[PDB]
């Protein structure tokens, strides 16, 4: 029951199909993105970043949430293909100027009060 | 010494030439651009000081940041600043450009253009009057008058 | 058309909140206490959600 | 009640046709515009000789902020924090404590001039005419930090500009 | 720790790191990176400068409000050094010139100035001093640059026994002289190399690696009196290195051997330029001299730094040296050069 | 009561009430509530499914002729199960009148795009997507309009922090503008201004 | 301004002589006046077209 | 006629103190007009008016050549006007300070200062409050 | 009422001066500290006590509408003087 209205997908199978289509599109786009933006990364790095961004949302079990995530990914892809993004926007995915925040207990206890 | 006198005189000549011909980029963001226009208007007539707007960044000497700088717009401001040939100067006009201003605590506003580019003169006001902007421009001229590049090169 | 989703609601992936501010945050749901300096009770009518207090320090300039 | 701006029909008589042909071939209206510019060339320009001449201002003008004193030399501010509460940009920071003689005075009074929108709400809110926006507007700096005013700087501004601030207030306090 | 110098915040721009650092030679190639890394975490940075203040403007956005303080200084004045190191718990020295002027020779910038800095900082109570010398610093090297580096290193150790000494080797970066120096020879048509560069081995290191190593050495409590050697992960023959450099820039590589005396004569001819010389005799000697091997000194990995290979960062320097035809070529299209390791 | 109090207009009130009854009678399938405010403004609360029918009627019926879309926006009320409240403001030049149409949605339920009814809706709908995250079905070109490229989240939501999560600055090492976690030299100072005494008895709620 | 001190601030002479005026000035410049609940769409003929506030 | 305009120019150069004073005013203010001396300032600035000019050009100041410490022959700015003459010069009032002197207080600055930015007298912000948390001071004697 | 700290730094009327070990003094080097000269506490202490023949007096700071809100001060205590909480002026009845 739960009386919900779909966006594009009725069950998860169609959601995974749309996810695979979007992943194909991003995988194909990565080399052109590296060429056009004159990025100093490799195509392997870009595809690894795409895979990591996709794997970030692997735990989702709601087809509507997956549908909205695919819509957002298509927005990002159309934004990259048309060069509406700049090199700064693409490079924001890599966090090159952020110092690595430690995750173990002792370093956190040393640096400050935040958990 | 003769060499020190010569470099001082050449330094003065170059400083006079640069301060007497300051070409701001035709570039405005928000409310402050209206007061910039009124500075260009006949009442104040910045052109009489040798200050002429030019659209192309390559033919400009000064960037007057006149208005709010947002996150979406900051890369464009940085880019047109980088395409200015040197020597180049930046004037931060208004509260929004100086420190964020009314929109300091906003998710989309850069808290001062000096996070993006180096700034030579800060002109307070929301907006500064056209007279205040003229005062800032003449202060920038005085600062250019103070600089000594040839003397520093000679004493190296 | 209805699809009969069986799962609990979860919108974390869509909200855009960094994960550090999703997992390590503790919220308090409470009706705020009446301010003891006044007798009015109009501020004790609604429920409030507020986050756990984090570090505040002194700015080296201007304090 | 409305009027039409472009609903007129040209006259089709031979004289009007010949006049329009003369306008087309001899450029009469272009010479009219040239005459307008030539007329402007012989007028006196509206430019003033800044900085030797200044633009007119008003006693209500809002410029650099200042903290004032009573004629005895005691400060007017009592640290009520009304200006801090009304400030739309949260540009005022205040800390207070009892003075050594028990007076209610500030220990910190900061105005961030790069946050301030120069709206004058603080001086409307002040019940003792302690904080004012003065007449000065030529206070551009070379660094961002020089525009972060503390209590000493504002007190200094008040001592420096009081002669003009009091005269400006005297000419406008009956409108307030 | 003097409560005002207790770390606070999340280590960002508005945070307090507890470091008050005076960075001599901050207006140079390495200085801008060092100051950027210091201002990233919320440090108080004091910048002594003798150049025109315009030449310092690029350092302004590197800190929060009030976190970067510019002061005029003179290398021959000890009162000025005292003035600029009075309130600092860290003093970093990066002063150096690849050529000699009429007012400052190698011994002034590499012996006298470092010794005065170390002595004044020891008098003032500065807790930490970082000094930068060269990997190839030797008392009897053919280059007076490295001889002066060795003498000044001994002087700094004498005047500040608890100083950390860092010995990098041929730093490369966007504003470096190393990669740009080899890429600029295309204007002469051919690349002159002594012995065709087959007798020279180089171990260049990334600029960000050196800056991170300096920052970590500041934050390392046991790195007090240690001496570090900052080197890259790979060693190359000079011929192979220059060939790779020209391959990344997509320029025709036409190397020819030039005898040592002829190259020295060319360096002397270029030395008479009143401006920054294109090359010098000392630069010629340093270019065709193999990088030393010092396995007994702690390296970048002992400071937690994993060295960045030149194959990952060469494009960011050499894409500017390409023509429009090859401007969009990707980084993995160049086939990394051969490394003579062990 | 005379000088400082806003005057009333009962004729406009009666006309708006009669027209609200008219609209409710014509479209019982979607109309849930009709209200006329004390300052003579007419509002119709409808079901989401009737977004396209209702509006079409209000634009095409000879007696409505609301041919102008003045504004379309959203309101966030986190306490409701349906978080978002979609508001259409319409103007009729023929009868010199204004009407408000309200409906509701939540984060995962899309709303029908009304660009086919009003071409003005296009950007408005995009804005609602950008500020609130409400998806509009069958929108010709739906994407961000106001926020920065790559911006995560929807700022106009009530739970979104005022200063956001990231800030921008130029970095000279990577030689570009970078985004980092937000740090404020002076934290925004939250004020608790609500008086503990009731101001308006006419809006008092039952004590539950 | 409207002669209603619970919305519009009193004059400074009244604020410095009357107790009610001082209380109303304090509360108006600290908390501000409360507005009864409700929603409005107000439009004017601004020089660039219809300008509205919801 | 044109001859009267030339005679006006000749009397303008004559009334500026001769030829060298004429050139001094021309190269110092880019203006050679003659006006009634409204007054003189204690720092050397002179204030003139001429009500026949249009509003804006009817009041002006010839700045001093020697301010507090700096040479202001060429380097002048509007910040050098003292507050009373500042009120008169910007037309906030019609009366000069000579005829309507400002009210005297013992805390008003007796020496006007100009804009001191970019100068060793520039304002440097700092916190004016005292320390909030006091740390415990360990005893100076051995514990055993 | 200015006075210098052992470091030679002026002490403001709030009493603030950087400690000996405080690095923040470096902001001051090659420049100056603002330090407003007039101390309001001393200036108000130099004012003479006013004598009035009434138990209750009124103060408004002078200037009428240009002063502070008008307050009433009781003068029944003979061991002290009535002090305005706004202006700082002191009042007393003719005693002894
Ligand atoms: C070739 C013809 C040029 C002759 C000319 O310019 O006559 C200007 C004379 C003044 O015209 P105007 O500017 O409309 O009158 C404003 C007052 O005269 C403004 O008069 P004033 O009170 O400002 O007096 C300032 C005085 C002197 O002011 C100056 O020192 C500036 C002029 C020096 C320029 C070199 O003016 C002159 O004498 C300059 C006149 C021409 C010299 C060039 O015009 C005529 O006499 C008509 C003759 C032909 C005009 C066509
Ligand atoms: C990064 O730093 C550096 C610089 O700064 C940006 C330089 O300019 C620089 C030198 C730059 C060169 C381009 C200077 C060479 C001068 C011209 C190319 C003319 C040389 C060619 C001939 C003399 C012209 C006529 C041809 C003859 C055969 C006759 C070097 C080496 C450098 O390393
Ligand atoms: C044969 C020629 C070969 C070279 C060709 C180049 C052209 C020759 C150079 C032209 C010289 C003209 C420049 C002199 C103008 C100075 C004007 C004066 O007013 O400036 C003063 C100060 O002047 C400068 O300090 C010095 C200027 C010149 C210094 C040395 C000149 C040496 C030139 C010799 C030729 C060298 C060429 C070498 C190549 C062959 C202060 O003015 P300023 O404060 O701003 O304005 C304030 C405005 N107010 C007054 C209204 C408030
Ligand atoms: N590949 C490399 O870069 C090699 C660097 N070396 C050492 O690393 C240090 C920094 O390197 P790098 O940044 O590339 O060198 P740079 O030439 O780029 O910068 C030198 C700095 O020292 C200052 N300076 C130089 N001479 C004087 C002087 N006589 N008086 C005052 N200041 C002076 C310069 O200031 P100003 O602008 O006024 O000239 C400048 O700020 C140097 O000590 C160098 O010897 C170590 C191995 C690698
Ligand atoms: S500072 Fe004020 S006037 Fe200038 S752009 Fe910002 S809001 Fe507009
Ligand atoms: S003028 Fe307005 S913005 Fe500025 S401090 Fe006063 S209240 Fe705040
Ligand atoms: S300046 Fe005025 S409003 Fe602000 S705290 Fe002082 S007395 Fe109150
Ligand atoms: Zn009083």
């Amino acid at each position: 029951g739960t009386s919900v209205k779909p966006i594009f997908s009725r069950d998860m199978n169609e959601a995974k199909r749309r996810v695979r289509e979007l992943y194909r599109a991003w995988y194909r786009e990565v080399p052109n993105t590296v060429h056009l933006f004159q990025l100093d990364i490799s195509v392997k790095q870009g595809r690894d970043k795409v895979r990591e961004m996709f794997m970030k949302n692997a735990h989702v079990t709601d087809p509507r949430v997956v549908d909205l995530l695919v819509i957002k990914g298509k927005m990002e892809l159309e934004e990259t293909i048309n060069v509406w993004k700049q090199r700064t926007h693409i490079m924001r995915f890599f966090h090159e100027t952020e110092a690595p925040r430690p995750t173990d207990f002792l370093s956190k206890f040393y640096v400050g009060h935040d958990p | 010494s003769r060499g020190e006198y010569v470099v001082a005189k050449l330094d003065d000549l170059v400083n006079w030439a640069r301060r007497s011909s300051l070409w701001p980029m035709t570039f405005g963001l928000a409310c402050c651009a209206v007061e910039m226009m009124h500075m260009a208007a006949p009442r104040y007539d910045m052109d009489r000081f040798g200050v002429v707007f030019r659209a192309s960044p390559r033919q400009s000497d000064v960037m007057i940041v006149a208005g709010t700088l947002t996150n979406k717009m900051a890369p464009a401001l940085r880019k047109v600043y980088d395409q200015m040939p040197e020597p180049r100067y930046v004037v931060s006009m208004g509260s929004c450009a100086n420190g964020g201003g009314y929109y300091h605590y906003s998710y989309s506003v850069v808290r001062g253009c000096d996070r993006i580019v180096p700034v030579d003169i800060y002109v307070p006001g929301c907006p500064p009057t056209a007279e205040a902007l003229l005062y800032g421009i003449l202060q920038l001229q005085r600062k250019i008058k103070r600089e000594k590049r040839l003397r520093i090169w000679y004493r190296r | 058309q209805l699809i009969a989703v069986d799962e609990k609601l979860d919108i974390t992936t869509l909200t855009g909140v960094p994960e550090e501010h999703i997992k390590t945050r503790k919220v308090r749901i409470f009706v705020p206490a009446r301010n003891n300096m006044q007798s009015g009770v109009n501020n004790t009518k609604k429920w409030k959600m507020e986050f756990d207090t984090r570090e505040r320090w002194e700015n080296p300039l201007m304090g | 009640t409305y009027k039409f701006v472009n609903m007129r029909e040209p006259s089709m008589d031979m004289k009007s046709v010949t006049d329009r042909a003369a306008q087309t071939l001899l450029w009469t209206e272009l010479v009219r515009g040239l005459g307008m510019t030539l007329s402007y060339l012989f007028r006196e320009p509206a430019t003033i000789n800044y900085p030797f001449e200044k633009g007119p201002l008003s006693p209500r003008f809002r410029g650099e902020h200042a903290l004032r004193r009573y004629p005895s030399g005691e400060e007017r501010c009592i640290a009520c924090k009304l200006c801090e509460a009304v400030c739309p940009a949260q540009a005022i920071t205040i800390e207070a404590e009892p003075r050594a003689d028990g007076s209610r005075r500030t220990t910190r009074y900061d105005i961030d001039m790069t946050k301030c929108i120069y709206c004058g709400f603080c001086q409307e809110a002040c019940p003792v005419d302690a904080i004012v926006e003065g007449p000065n507007f030529e206070f551009s700096t070379e660094t961002h930090e020089e525009l972060l005013y503390n209590k000493e700087k504002l007190l200094n501004n008040g001592d420096k500009w009081e002669a003009e601030i009091a005269a400006n207030i005297q000419a406008d306090y009956l409108y307030r | 720790l003097h409560h005002a110098l207790i770390p606070h915040g999340k280590g960002g721009r508005s945070s307090v790191s507890g470091i008050v650092a005076t960075v001599f030679g901050a207006t140079g190639f390495l200085g801008r990176y060092v100051v950027n890394h210091l201002g990233r975490m919320g440090s108080q940075v004091i910048v002594p400068y003798r150049c025109e203040p315009y030449d310092t403007m690029h350092l302004r956005p590197m800190g929060d409000l009030g976190q970067i303080i510019f002061m005029e200084w003179n290398g021959k004045d000890k009162d000025s050094i005292r003035k600029v190191v009075e309130h600092s718990n860290v003093v970093i020295n990066l002063v150096g010139r690849e050529w000699e002027t009429k007012n400052f020779d190698f011994e002034d910038v590499f012996v006298k100035i470092p010794h005065a800095i170390a002595q004044v900082s020891k008098e003032a109570g500065v807790e930490k001093l970082i000094h930068i010398s060269h990997l190839n610093a030797d008392i009897k090297s053919p280059s007076r640059y490295l001889r002066s580096k060795a003498v000044g290193e001994k002087e700094v150790r004498a005047a500040f026994p608890e100083a950390t000494i860092i010995k990098p080797s041929d730093i490369f970066g966007r504003e470096d002289r190393f990669l740009n120096y080899f890429a600029s020879m295309r204007w002469f048509g051919g690349v002159p190399l002594i012995s065709l560069g087959k007798e020279t081995v180089k171990q260049p290191v990334y600029i960000v690696d050196v800056s991170k190593g300096i920052i970590n050495a500041i934050k390392d409590p046991d790195a007090k009196g240690k001496t570090f050697a900052f080197v890259g992960p790979n060693r190359y023959l000079l011929f192979d290195l220059v060939q790779y450099i020209f391959a990344v820039a997509y320029r025709p590589f036409l190397p020819y051997p030039l005898p040592h005396f002829a190259y020295r004569w060319v360096g002397r001819l270029f030395e008479v330029s009143p401006f920054e010389p294109w090359t010098t005799r000392d630069k010629v000697e340093r270019v065709h001299m193999s990088d030393m091997t010092l396995p007994h000194l702690p390296g970048l990995e002992d400071l937690g730094i994993q060295a960045t290979p030149l194959e990952l960062k060469a494009i960011e320097v050499l894409r500017r040296h390409r023509t429009y035809r090859w401007l969009t070529s990707e980084m993995e299209d160049v086939k990394p050069a051969k490394t003579v390791n062990i | 009561t005379r000088p400082t109090i806003r005057p009333r207009n009962d004729v406009v009130h009666k006309q708006l009430s009669a027209f609200g009854q008219y609209v409710a009678e014509i479209l019982p399938k979607y109309v849930q509530q009709v209200q006329v405010s004390c300052f003579n403004e007419l509002e119709i609360f409808i079901h989401p499914d009737g977004v396209i029918p209702v509006l079409t009627f209000l634009r095409d019926h000879t007696n409505a002729q609301f041919k102008s879309l003045a504004d379309l926006t959203a309101v966030d009320v986190p306490t409701r199960q349906n978080r978002f409240e979609i508001v259409y403001n319409l103007l009729s030049l023929r009868f010199n009148s204004r009407i408000r149409v309200k409906t509701y949605t939540d984060e995962l339920t899309p709303i029908e795009s009304s660009v086919t009814v009003y071409k003005a809706a296009n950007w408005y709908e995009r804005e609602i997507w950008d500020m609130f995250g409400v998806f509009f079905a069958n929108h010709p070109d739906l994407r961000r309009i106001l926020t920065d490229y790559g911006f995560e989240g929807h700022p106009f939501r009530k739970d979104f922090p005022l200063s956001g999560y990231v800030e921008l600055r130029y970095d000279d090492e990577v030689k570009r503008v970078v985004a980092e976690p937000v740090e404020l030299a002076q934290e925004f100072r939250k004020f608790d201004l609500n008086s503990p005494w009731e101001a308006f008895p006419a809006y008092r709620q039952p004590p539950e | 301004k409207v002669d209603d001190a619970k919305v519009s601030p009193p004059k400074r002479a009244e604020m410095k002589t009357s107790m009610e005026s001082l209380i109303h000035h304090f509360k108006l410049y600290t908390e501000g006046y409360q507005v009864p609940p409700g929603a409005t769409y107000t439009a004017i003929e601004a020089p660039k077209g219809e300008f509205g506030v919801y | 006629e044109l001859v009267q305009v030339l005679r006006r120019g000749l009397q303008q150069v004559s009334g500026h103190g001769g030829l060298r004073g004429y050139l001094r005013v021309l190269f110092r203010a880019n203006d050679v007009r003659v006006g009634t001396l409204v007054g003189e300032d204690k720092y050397g600035n002179k204030y003139y008016e001429d009500n026949k000019q249009f509003f804006g050009r009817h009041r002006w100041v010839i700045y001093t050549t020697e301010m507090n410490g700096r040479d202001t022959f060429w380097d002048v700015d509007g910040s050098m006007v003292p507050p009373e003459w500042h009120r008169w010069l910007h037309c906030m009032t019609d009366d000069p300070p000579t005829t309507k002197p400002p009210t005297a207080r013992k805390y008003i600055w007796t020496n006007h200062k100009f804009n001191v930015s970019g100068t060793p007298q520039q304002y440097v912000p700092y916190s004016t409050t005292r320390k909030k948390i006091q740390e415990w001071v360990p005893p100076s004697t051995p514990y055993k | 009422g200015v006075r210098t700290s052992p470091t030679g730094e002026k002490v403001t009327h709030t009493g603030q001066a950087y400690d000996d070990g405080d690095y923040r003094r470096v902001r001051f080097s090659d420049r100056q500290k603002e330090v407003n000269e007039n101390f309001a506490i001393d200036l108000i202490a130099e004012q003479p006590v006013s004598e009035v023949g009434s138990r209750v007096i009124s103060c408004d700071g002078g200037g009428g509408a240009l002063g502070h809100p008008r307050v009433y001060i009781n003068l029944d205590k003979e061991t002290k003087t009535g002090t305005c909480g706004y202006c700082g002026l002191q009042f007393r009845q003719p005693h002894h």
